[PDB]
């Protein structure tokens, strides 16, 4: 191979392990906030329903 | 937390209606088709308020 095609091929090698670099990085901390903060789609446990709840006229009128 | 309100020992006297439950019984169908208006409009107060403060009048 001729030293132009090892160069380039070298820095498409190095863009795509510098993106995945930098994705990799990005994950722990997005990771951090969202356990953190509980305010996304991870680490989101859940809650009772609320449509679970009957809301029609009860027996007894206190509720 | 607050305190929590509530009527007067004067905001409750009425007359009281002083008959045994046999008396209310014997009368409970006649009573319950003359007296519906009141009746009626009482229990919507209350499962509206859901408050027996609210529905005192």
């Amino acid at each position: 191979d001729g030293p132009e095609k090892n160069y380039e091929r070298t820095m498409a090698i190095l863009q795509i392990e510098a993106e995945k670099a930098e994705l990799r990085l990005k994950e722990l901390e997005v990771r951090r906030l969202m356990r953190a903060r509980g305010d996304g789609p991870w680490f989101h446990y859940p809650t009772i329903d609320k449509e679970l709840i009957d809301h029609s006229p009860k027996a007894t009128p206190d509720n | 937390p607050g305190i929590v309100e509530l009527p007067s020992l004067e905001d409750l006297k009425v007359q009281e209606v002083k008959v045994s439950s046999s008396v209310l019984k014997a009368a409970a169908h006649h009573y319950g088709a003359q007296c519906d208006k009141p009746n009626k409009e009482f229990m919507l107060c209350r499962w509206e308020e859901k408050d027996p403060r609210r529905c005192l009048e």
